[PDB]
């Protein structure tokens, strides 16, 4: 769990990256934290 | 039914057309996928829903 707080999370660059596979969901919304996970699936 | 619209359709305004929509910056140019979806979706009326 990469939970983060008080960071400027730029979802637009990530969302508008053209280097992904699935964006199953942003910069106008603020949240307490982002439980950003990390793993690889087949 | 319409899902992806650039703006809010005006009152009594009929967006009578089926044009492929362009979401955030990933040029579609006639294809669907990454930030590219067809704005008119078939719902499917099953009476037992």
């Amino acid at each position: 769990r990469k939970r983060i707080s008080n960071c400027v999370a730029d979802y637009s660059v990530l969302y508008n990256s053209a280097s992904f596979s699935t964006f199953k969901c942003l910069n106008d919304l603020c949240f307490t934290n982002v439980y950003a996970d990390s793993f690889v699936i087949r | 039914y319409r899902l992806f619209r650039k703006s809010n359709l005006k009152p009594f305004e009929r967006d009578i057309s089926t044009e492929i929509y362009q979401a955030g910056s990933t040029p579609c140019n006639g294809v669907e996928g990454f930030n590219c979806y067809f704005p008119l979706q078939s719902y499917g009326f099953q009476p037992t829903n």
